[PDB]
């Protein structure tokens, strides 16, 4: 019913970015989760998918650069950047969205990726 | 266009076991001399003559 | 198996009948009891 | 993949008048998996419609939206000062994911 994004921020190229993306009574663990970004002066492009099942699909350009992580008592999901890069500014919209309707988008934390 | 229409699938499995097979092919028949030494192979057994 | 209707008064007759085959199984199971269904209600 | 020219980039409106907004797909798209959603930057996006058929919530359920093709659209029967965002169209497939860059509605 409420949901915060909270650990982002402003860390070095090349390291490990850590982010949880946190909801309050609504069980999202076995819920479609999407991840999507936004570029300073560019528009929303989604970059990650987790489902309820074993199975991960990723964006055609970053692929194995992103680890994605679900709480299993609390719906919480536990997000890893890996080997940044400074034109990977953008600040990180996290979604339950489903295939009928993909409702109850969040605000997103601002964040910003350089040295 | 394509993308968008009913594509009819068919997946076929098989597995080995102690029981025997079955759809082993329609196999082949000659029936070519009847007087002449030959090879007959007549459902599995080996041999020549007359 | 075999069918003889040779049987007269009574008893398991003198003679000889040997047995054809019918038919073969390709059922691999472990057998190890046996039961008859004499199905008169 | 999926090609989505959404029209106009430039908007002259004023409240409380008839707007037809427009987004072009690809190549013969349906509409039943399409998702029609509203933005406002720097804050929460909201939700339209799911399938352009039956309206989302939030809403006062005025806006015609729907299409076929390559022709999706959405009337809104009366403007309000309130929806001064921008609208974002896109459509599913279950395997493969495209976005669509929204259309700035401003006076």
């Amino acid at each position: 019913v409420q949901l915060v994004q909270s650990g982002g921020g402003l860390v070095q190229p090349g390291g490990s970015l850590r982010l949880s993306c946190a909801a309050s009574g609504i069980t999202v663990s076995a819920n479609y989760m999407n991840w999507v970004r936004q570029a300073p002066g560019k528009g929303l492009e989604w970059v990650s998918l987790i489902y309820a099942g074993g199975s991960t699909f990723y964006a055609d350009s970053v692929k194995g650069r992103f680890t994605i992580s679900r709480h299993n008592s609390n719906n919480t999901l536990y997000l890893q950047m890996n080997s940044l890069r400074p034109e990977d500014t953008a600040m990180y919209y996290c979604a339950r969205d489903l295939l009928e309707a993909g409702g109850m988008d969040v605000w997103g934390q601002g964040t910003a990726v350089t040295v | 266009g394509v993308g968008h229409q009913p594509y009819r699938v068919v997946v076929l499995s098989f597995e080995l076991l102690h029981a025997p097979a079955t759809v082993c092919g329609p196999k082949k028949s000659t029936n070519l001399v009847k007087n002449k030494c030959v090879n007959f192979n007549f459902n599995g057994l080996t041999g020549t003559g007359v | 198996s075999k069918h003889t209707p040779i049987n007269l008064g009574r008893d398991l007759p003198q003679g000889f009948s040997a047995l054809e085959p019918l038919v073969d199984l390709p059922i691999g199971i472990n057998i190890t009891r046996f039961q008859t269904l004499l199905a008169l209600h | 993949e999926l090609v989505l020219t959404q029209s106009p980039g430039t908007l002259s409106l004023s409240p409380g008048e008839r707007a037809t907004l427009s987004c072009r797909a690809s190549l013969s798209v349906s509409s039943n998996f399409l998702a029609w959603y509203q933005q406002k930057p720097g804050q929460a996006p909201r939700l339209l419609v799911y399938g352009a058929s039956s309206r989302a919530t939030d809403i006062p359920d005025r806006i015609s939206g729907s299409g076929s093709g390559t022709d999706f659209t959405l009337n809104i029967s009366r403007l309000e000062p309130e929806d001064f965002a921008v609208y974002y169209c896109q459509y599913s497939d279950g395997s493969s994911w495209t976005f669509g860059q929204g259309t700035r509605l401003e006076i």
